[PDB]
């Protein structure tokens, strides 16, 4: 089985206004296969703040 | 000595004159004679000194 | 055309006194009475209104007093109960009409209450 | 000297708790009457107790 | 959360203690270190306290008082020396902010002063 133990994006946070979290799930952590069986297209938006 | 209406239901008519010293019902709870921290007196005064 | 209050002597706390304001005029009973109050020095405020159907007092006031009406005589008078040294103040009394606004405005009177 | 500061964001604040409650003995607001704070819209609100 | 206290002891006088103060947080270098102390019976005053490296003593407490903090470890400490008997109290830590927001208050520990 596959975990993940490694978490190096940011030192530390000082000013934490807004936040959202999901509720807490699992996904998956093992497959090797070659030829892709999936795409995942996202678009992200900044207007007038939203 | 000069004085001003402060408390009112709503907006009074175009050359309306509205005198009536009874008590408002300003809070959400009704509350009748004298006052608290709630149906204050719709009358407040100028602070005019020279 | 005018009003006229008259009063205010030298009592002692808890005394009871009977404070007149007395308007030259003919239907004074739809002139409302408001009464104010001034402290020596410091900022106004108000005491009592009579205005016809009910009553409303103020927060130092709130029920110590029996405030009556003479319609009758067209005149307006406060009675004072459980009076006290820190009400030393010089009380007002005003109506306005309601026809053509205007303002019949007093002189005062004084207040002073001695402390035992 | 120790005034506290807290960060209020993405809620709903009824007033109907608080104001309508006889504990607050003062409550004054200086820009707006109590009774129009539910109907407005807020922004960044921060909480000082002390 | 309750801060833990710790380091005080029943010793005769002129003795020496260190007072702890332990609280939760990374932020512990950007928080103050307030100490105050009630002696049996009587109100609690001004004891110490320390502004990062700023030291600060009151009339009778400057130069046996001296505060020392450890921010690494989340341990600041509080060194005693020639301890007397009108030091003896149950000191408490006060933990303020750079603006004074979050603050905790603990059980402490008991400090006792010992005449021969
Ligand atoms: C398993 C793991 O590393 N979990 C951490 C989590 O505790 C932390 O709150 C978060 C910060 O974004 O990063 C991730």
């Amino acid at each position: 089985s596959w975990m993940e133990s490694e978490f190096r994006v940011y030192s530390s946070a000082n000013n934490c206004t807004f936040e959202y979290v999901s509720q807490p799930f699992l996904m998956d952590l093992e497959g090797k296969q070659g030829n892709f069986k999936n795409l995942r297209e996202f678009v992200f938006k900044n207007i007038d703040g939203y | 000595n000069y004085l001003y209406r402060l408390f009112r239901k709503s907006n009074l008519k175009p050359f309306e004159r509205d005198i009536s010293t009874e008590i408002y019902q300003a809070g959400s709870t009704p509350c009748n004679g004298v006052e608290g921290f709630n149906c204050y007196f719709p009358l407040q005064s100028y602070g005019f000194q020279p | 055309v005018q009003l006229q209050e008259s009063g205010g002597g030298l009592v002692q706390a808890g005394g009871s006194l009977r404070l007149s304001c007395v308007a030259s005029g003919r239907t004074f009973s739809s002139l409302n009475i408001v009464w104010f109050r001034q402290a020596p020095g410091k900022e106004r405020k108000f005491v009592a209104a009579i205005n016809d159907r009910n009553t409303a007092y103020a927060e130092s006031v709130k029920g110590r007093f029996t405030i009556s009406r003479d319609n009758a005589k067209n005149t307006v008078h406060l009675q004072m109960n459980s009076l006290k040294p820190e009400d030393t103040a010089v009380y007002y009394c005003h109506s306005a009409d309601v026809n053509g606004g205007m303002d019949y405005w007093g002189k005062g009177t004084q207040v002073t209450v001695s402390s035992h | 000297y120790a005034w506290n500061r807290k960060r209020i964001s993405n809620c709903v604040a009824d007033y109907s708790v608080l104001y309508n409650s006889a504990s607050f003995s003062t409550f004054k607001c200086y820009g707006v009457s109590p009774t129009k704070l539910n109907d407005l819209c807020f922004t960044n609100v921060y909480a000082d107790s002390f």
